[PDB]
RNA sequence: GUUAAGUCUGGUUUCCCUCCAGGGUAUCUUGA
């Protein structure tokens, strides 16, 4: 075993989460989970592979088949991972969340004998335990967690951060029956702890990812080509995605700071392609830098001699959904101010967003576009635009989505909570306040055929408009 | 008449094996057979028994099917491929507790389906802990052999 | 009795190193797996038992089942945090055990290599072991009589031998650790925690989305709240032998393998240690 | 005591004219007894330069070099670039010890200046590809020992052990 | 391993024995006092002091009125008067269960450690490379006798060897830190 | 070993015999009752009361009404005609089974043990040194008769030696503690 | 009579041929060396379950047995131990057939159903006390044959 | 495959003339392992003519021929008309196998036409009288072989193997 | 420009023993 390479990355307003689904908890502090990094690396590898093997074959493979293929480098239940991650953070020491005193007696004493909803709200670094029972008590807490006003108004201005804050800020308490001043202290302490730990949003988290290779699987069947494609995918992950949650809305966007390597034979090209992103200086050269790698992986010196292997398996477009990169639905921009940009992306991804009412300029159409592009969307007509082969106005036709007949895509697109957004944003910067936004759209498999020109128009309009 | 542990295992595994229509259910049941017998030693019959009842995710159509399996010859366990395996292993253990006469059948089918009786079932189990734990591990070892013989791997 | 059951969590938080953690968790699991039962029929819950909290908290009023199934996950996380903050490490008994055993082995003419190692990253050992398996589905290698987690001696010896045979050849490895037709020349003991910084057990999570999934169409997070071992916990263990030869490859291998993994999930950097101290007491 | 020379064995071969005594004194400590190489020695914390084979101190404890500890003294055109030690034979880190040792030695290791002009990036270099081990016997055992093809019919044994026992870390720079 | 409420001292594990085991010890002692000139009127006295209480779970070295042994067996105990001398010569209580309960409580009180065998090139588990092993806990006490027939070498043995003997290695698994054992002679330290 | 069912009296082991052994004892007692002036009416009447109930498994001491012996065999006992006194006196029940069942029950009771031989220096088994080995459990009771012809030395034997014989050593494996045994004369133990 | 010492030679010849890879031979040797003592101590139904659990019966490898019955160029296929247990299962079933304890037609139509296989096992369970005594000398013969004809691995 | 000249082991002195290449290539098949002569071949149903030993084939399984299978050519001159084969090297019944089976061998054998002059009745020849045995060692085991009587501290210990490993049959004409 | 609400998911899958040792040495017409 030895090192393969060692990157030095930098997250940006990341929203990682542990069991607490917070970045911090009473026991430790974890800004960057290496398990999330490995999982996102595998995900981006399976996206890059269906990009490659579709641009050059028209074919698409199931995720499990791609994983059986890359098991040699990413491991499976039958083989240990050949690559070993190691995430090292500057100041990665004991930083648990210590809530010292909260002094919440009064709110308890006039909460008794009343089943009463209880919320929380930071009002100028003072949280107000807004009882629903027409009562607001200012809580006087103190913790080791120093929530800057900047983070407070980041959460407050962003309509997404202030949305997922609904699950942490409230608790309903039924003290009608007999109830104690001791258990209620603890209930309120837990609510306060959740709401507080939510606000551990450090900006510009800087860590140092390492990769190790075992030196035991070298050139077994196609190991070196697989490893090279995997490293390509790691670079693509660093350039196109982030870590943490809400990465498809800018948060956690990774940026390269310095890439070093120690086994040139496998890593020289990847280190060069990375070093390309230590010097970005124009918003119009970043597009070309993206495309260079995006199209070289498919059409360069060493690309593929292993797609012919019989482990892979095609997809069943009536039951399988698989993503891949279009390499053309991309629009890079420049921001120079990241907080307000992150707060803006809500205006461009909501059905009533000012930035969408002025680009699609239509009900029944904004809805359908966001449903197709934009992940899951609650609903309780529109299908006339997503029906597979039907009267066409805006070409958002879905491979199997029938016009009001029971099917799979009849609900997966409509009733399935966990659906990633194809419309993905990112804030990539290069060590000089260069600070370019990237917005792209992954090409999914459930699309019949998309008007790439019209969708590109929408994309660039949202990209200028979000700034 | 008194059927020994291996005869009882045959008679139970025959009812189960013919109720898991889906083959994935069969293989999951096999993987339960192979490890719950050791979990029961390491943790105890009572903790593991209620762990099985929880993993079975009962209180559905997955309960009257179970109570019919005691006498249907057609009862079909349904549910997720992991729920049916645990429900089948639960039927295994209940079949033992009932045939050995350690606990009444109707008392078990009552303590399963709602909550007030589940607690006195806990108490009853703690009373009969030596009566049960003395000899159930041989019956479950028999079930383990039958399973990892009559079923293929996943 | 069920009386012992209802009163178990206060026992946990009021004994905290003198309750048997194995039995304690095994009995807590009966409450955990029968949640909607212990939360009914005007139970004999005191005004301090950690369970009537869920009679207050109302997570769902439309459904009686979903309320209970949400309270159950809340309770699982609460039990993880309880075990984590209450059950801490008192390592005087382990120091006594190891020094007494060291004297014993000096009385047997062995060359001893006392080795202290410190956890850097949240470690897992014996994840398929049974401690919390009835709650968390993921255990920890625990010793129910020393009442402490440990690293099995077989595991340390196997890791060390894999290294030695990686660098010195599978024949010198067999010369040191014996083969199916000869005995080994090195003996290892389990590693017990001697001193922590603040915690012993710490909660963690693993949420597979696309493990064994075919497409983005069946992806769904499935979070697994389990327990791990805190960072900065120190384990010590002895390594004794008779012919001092086998003491040369144990000298160099030990500080080299610990910086790699020593437990589970090490390919995502979890079971990482560091050689806090080493010491040989030659007795030829 | 007696002088002892350490013939490093990487895949390269730069060991032809280095020693004043080739066949040694009465005997080497490394043996060839139809069970492969015996008493082969290990050196940890140093790496060998594939060109001008020399042990360089690279403080990483993972770095190791295995070679043969022969009888001799290096040609007396040397001792400005070597290390020289008297070790009591318990400090040695041997492999397959098939005898007894004088219990106080005089070891001669081919040393190198640590080259503080470029960093020291090492890389594990195993041994395989028979054409590289075909000549190891033709270079460092027919001159170092005479047993080569007078009673040796088990050449395949020492071949396979060279192919598996000897590994090392080299600076590759 | 034991769980109990309402005990002043908290115990993580307790010594346990049953009545048939004490009857076997009494048989050994009664049988060797006849086949030799060596009677042990102290062990016999303590053991019959205990055995008189047969048919009910009791306790010697502490005050537990009930517990849950090995997280499966609820037992209700009765304390024995502290006139009983020290048998184990330690600070841990010693339950003596009725045999139909102590049977389970003891045979479920051994440690089963599931081990594996790792495949080299895959670094994963070999197939058919998984098994369990029962160890017996630390500080377990086994009673035995070392009888010797008349001779002169027997005298030198019982006066020179059996004294300077204290620590032996029993069993297997000697190389994973198992098998170390201390022999305490009743004649010496009862 | 017994696992009692539908019996509130928990025993962990009983004494098992068959009618085909009681009949051989009856033979031994009819014969030497004629070849001597010493008739054994008490024991003979006990055995006759038992053998009167052949064809049914019966339990003498306790009331079990059902049981499971050696964890395999289910038998349905029947008490003996209003508590016929016990032959041996140990408080443990004695079961007299039909002969077919008793055959395999008794076969299960025997103790088979694999042993090994280990090379002295290498701590590894000596190729060839592995064998099985069968004992009869402790607490087993055999029946025999010691007969003597008229002489003075015979009287001195039967009045001075046989009265101080309690413990002898039978069989082999005397170094493994096997074979320590206790003679209990019928005239005085019954 | 000692015709079991001849039936043993027949069945052992068939196995010995069918274990085309010498590892299967060296393994079946140990199986024959162990399972006879196991049947003596524990009984027939325990050891039979322990055999069928490790034989890994399936329509593929169970056909490699039904063919081995009549044919002479069958080859038991699988892992080393996986077939060292099915060879021993073949030994047992061969004795049970050539002694008319069970009918060969009832067995072959049960080694295939995947359903009446449980019924084969039950039928066997009914006859356990008889078989436990009948097969003793047959299995001791097989043990001796294996110890002699096969050299230790 | 590779060539094999099987010598016959007579009591006579003519075996020096079957081949000039007494070594072969890089390997001697019949070894000298200090435990005796290994990799020995014996063939059934044959015999050896006492005059210029050549295997007169018969139909007798009890008959055999106990000899040395030398790796190499019959100098391309002899055995150009005799019993010669190519075998998968497994059907080559090697006794006291102590090496690698070359997986195929092309063997040359001293063969004599069936000798149709008389009804050939066998005669068992059991080597003794170590003058033949002190002779064979110098005739071939230093001329054919290359690893004996040079390093051999034991000259007669490897010479005594012939006593109990090569007792062939003859016809004595 | 504002009001309010979060919802869904809550561990699965493999491996359950493999190899050697299966007994060795000693004891074997007397009267009629």
């Amino acid at each position: 075993e030895e090192l393969l390479m060692s990157l030095k990355l930098k997250a940006l307003y990341p929203l990682t989460g542990g069991y607490n689904r917070h970045s911090i908890n009473p026991f430790y502090e974890e800004l960057v989970r290496p398990t999330e990094i490995k999982g996102l690396w595998r995900w981006w590898n399976r996206v890059l592979f269906n990009t490659l093997a579709y641009s050059t074959k028209g074919k698409l493979y199931t995720y499990e088949s791609i994983d059986r293929l890359f098991e040699d480098v990413f491991g499976s239940e039958n083989k240990k991972s050949a690559v070993r991650l190691e995430v090292i953070t500057d100041e990665g020491n004991d930083n648990r969340f210590e809530l010292s005193y909260v002094e919440l007696d009064k709110v308890i004493d006039c909460l008794r004998n009343y089943k009463r909803k209880v919320s929380l709200d930071f009002i100028d670094n003072t949280l107000i335990a807004e009882i629903e029972g027409s009562t607001k008590i200012p809580i006087s807490f103190k913790s080791n967690l120093d929530i800057d006003k900047i983070i407070k108004d980041l959460v407050h201005n962003n309509k997404l951060l202030s949305f997922e804050l609904l699950g942490f800020k409230s608790v309903e308490i039924d003290a009608t029956k007999i109830s104690d001043k001791k258990i209620l202290k603890e209930i309120l302490r837990d609510l306060i702890t959740n709401y507080l730990e939510y606000f551990n949003i450090k900006q510009e988290v800087t860590f140092t990812l390492n990769i190790y290779l075992d030196k035991s699987r070298e050139h077994k069947q196609n190991f070196e080509d697989k490893l090279k494609f995997a490293l390509y995918s790691l670079l693509v992950f660093i350039l196109l995605g982030g870590i943490g949650r809400k990465t498809s809305r800018g948060f956690g966007s990774l940026s390269i700071i310095d890439v070093k390597c120690y086994d040139n034979s496998i890593c020289k090209k990847i280190e060069d392609l990375a070093k390309n992103f230590l010097k970005i200086s124009s918003g119009n050269e970043l597009k070309s830098k993206i495309e260079s790698i995006l199209d070289c992986i498919k059409n360069s010196c060493i690309d593929t001699l292993y797609i012919e292997n019989n482990i892979l398996s095609e997809i069943d477009p009536k039951k399988n959904v698989v993503y891949f990169i279009n390499s053309d639905l991309f629009e890079v921009k420049r921001i120079n101010d990241k907080e307000k940009v992150l707060a803006n992306i809500y205006k461009a991804v909501s059905s009533e967003g000012c930035c969408i009412k002025s680009i699609i300029t239509d009900k029944y159409v904004r809805k359908s576009f966001l449903i197709a592009f934009g992940g899951y969307r609650k609903v309780e007509f529109i299908k006339n635009y997503l029906c597979e082969t039907c009267e066409t106005v805006s070409s958002f036709n879905i491979v199997d989505f029938l016009l009001s007949e029971g099917s799979f895509m009849s609900d997966y697109i409509l009733q399935y909570e966990h659906r990633n957004s194809l419309l993905r944003f990112k804030l990539i910067s290069d060590n000089s306040n260069n600070s370019y936004l990237i917005g792209y759209i992954l090409h999914s498999s459930y699309f019949k055929k998309i008007d790439i020109k019209y969708v590109r128009c929408i994309l660039e309009k949202l990209t200028y408009c979000v700034i | 008449l008194y059927e020994e542990d291996y005869k009882l295992a045959l008679e139970a595994f025959k009812k189960v094996f013919n109720a898991l229509t889906h083959y994935g259910a069969k293989q999951a049941f096999r993987s339960r057979a192979r490890d719950l017998v050791e979990e029961i030693y390491n943790s105890g019959f009572i903790p593991t028994f209620f762990y099985i009842i929880s993993k079975a995710e009962l209180n559905s159509d997955s309960l009257d099917s179970l109570i019919s399996l005691f006498s249907s010859d057609n009862a079909i366990l349904r549910g997720s491929d992991e729920n049916v395996s645990y429900s089948a292993y639960l039927f295994i253990i209940l079949y033992y507790l009932i045939k050995r006469g350690i606990i009444e059948q109707k008392f078990l089918i009552q303590a399963l389906r709602c909550e007030k009786t589940r607690l006195d079932l806990i108490d009853k189990l703690y009373n009969l802990a030596p009566i049960i734990s003395a000899k159930i591990r041989t019956y479950l070892l028999a079930i383990k052999r039958l399973s990892e013989a009559l079923i293929e791997a996943r | 009795a069920i009386d012992f059951l209802v009163n178990i969590l206060e026992l946990i938080k009021e004994k905290q190193c003198n309750i048997n953690l194995f039995s304690a968790i095994s009995l807590t699991s009966i409450v955990y797996n029968n949640f909607g039962e212990f939360l009914s029929n005007n139970q004999s819950y005191s005004t301090n038992n950690p369970l009537l909290k869920y009679h207050i908290i109302i997570l769902n009023d439309k459904n009686k089942t979903k309320d209970v199934e949400e309270k159950r996950n809340i309770f699982k996380r609460e039990v993880a945090e309880l075990i984590s903050r209450n059950f801490k490490l008192d390592g005087e008994k382990v120091r006594n055990y190891f020094d007494s055993l060291k004297e014993v082995l000096k009385s047997l003419k062995y060359t001893i290599v006392d080795v202290e190692i410190t956890t850097r990253t949240r470690a897992l050992i014996g994840v398929s072991t049974s401690l919390g398996k009835l709650i968390f589905g993921s255990g920890i290698s625990f010793d129910p009589y020393m009442n402490l987690p440990y690293i099995p001696a077989s595991e340390i010896k196997g890791i060390v031998r894999s290294y030695i045979e990686g660098k010195l050849g599978e024949q010198e490895a067999e010369e040191i650790f014996g083969n199916e037709e000869r005995e080994g020349n090195v003996n290892f003991t389990d590693a017990y925690p001697t001193r922590s910084k603040d915690f012993l057990f710490v909660p963690d999570v693993i949420t597979p989305h696309y493990n064994g999934k075919k497409s983005e169409a069946d992806a769904e997070p499935r979070p697994v709240i389990h327990l791990t071992i805190a960072p900065k916990v120190t384990f010590r263990f002895l390594i004794y032998y008779k012919r001092e030869d086998v003491g040369k490859p144990i000298c160099d291998s030990m500080p080299i393998i610990l910086i790699r993994g020593l437990g589970a999930r090490s390919s995502v950097g979890y079971s990482l240690f560091e050689l806090r101290k080493i010491e040989v007491i030659k007795a030829a | 005591s007696t002088q002892r020379e350490y013939v490093f064995i990487p895949i390269t071969n730069s060991i032809t004219i280095d020693v004043k005594i080739t066949i040694g004194g009465s005997d080497h400590i490394t043996n060839i007894d139809e069970r492969g190489i015996h008493n082969v020695l290990v050196i940890t914390g140093y790496a060998v330069d594939e060109k001008n084979g020399r042990l360089v101190p690279t403080l990483d404890p993972c770095d190791y070099v295995k070679g043969i500890l022969v009888a001799g003294t290096p040609q007396q055109a040397q001792s400005n670039d070597f290390l020289t030690l008297k070790l009591p034979a318990n400090k040695l880190y041997l492999i397959r010890k098939k005898g007894n040792i004088s219990d106080d030695l005089k070891i001669y290791i081919p040393y190198s200046s640590p080259d503080a002009r470029n960093s020291m990036k090492t890389k594990p270099v195993s041994i395989s590809d028979d054409t590289i081990v075909n000549n190891i016997i033709k270079e460092v055992f027919d001159k170092i020992y005479n047993i080569t093809q007078k009673e040796k019919v088990k050449i395949e044994k020492v071949k396979e052990d060279i192919k598996e026992l000897f590994s090392y870390y080299a600076l590759e720079q | 391993r034991i769980i109990e409420i309402d005990s002043a001292k908290p115990y993580v594990w307790v010594y346990v024995t049953t009545y048939e085991l004490l009857k076997k010890v009494k048989l050994y002692l009664d049988s060797i006092s006849q086949l030799s000139n060596a009677s042990f009127s102290n062990l016999k006295n303590k053991i019959d002091t205990i055995l008189a209480k047969e048919g009910k779970n009791i306790t010697l070295d502490s005050d537990l009125k009930s517990a849950i042994l090995n997280e499966d067996f609820y037992v209700e105990l009765e304390a024995l008067n502290n006139k009983i001398p020290s048998i184990i010569n330690a600070g841990v209580p010693l339950l003596v269960l009725e045999d139909s309960i102590g049977r389970e409580v003891i045979n479920r009180s051994l440690i089963r450690v599931r081990r594996i065998r790792i495949d080299r090139d895959k670094k994963v588990v070999e197939t058919g490379g998984l098994w369990s092993e029962e160890y017996v806990p630390m500080k377990t006490i086994f009673f035995s006798v070392l009888l010797g027939k008349e001779s002169k070498e027997s005298a030198i043995f019982a006066s020179c060897i059996l004294r300077n003997l204290r620590y032996v290695i029993l069993g297997g698994k000697e190389t994973i830190g198992k098998g170390i054992v201390e022999l305490r002679w009743v004649k010496d330290v009862i």
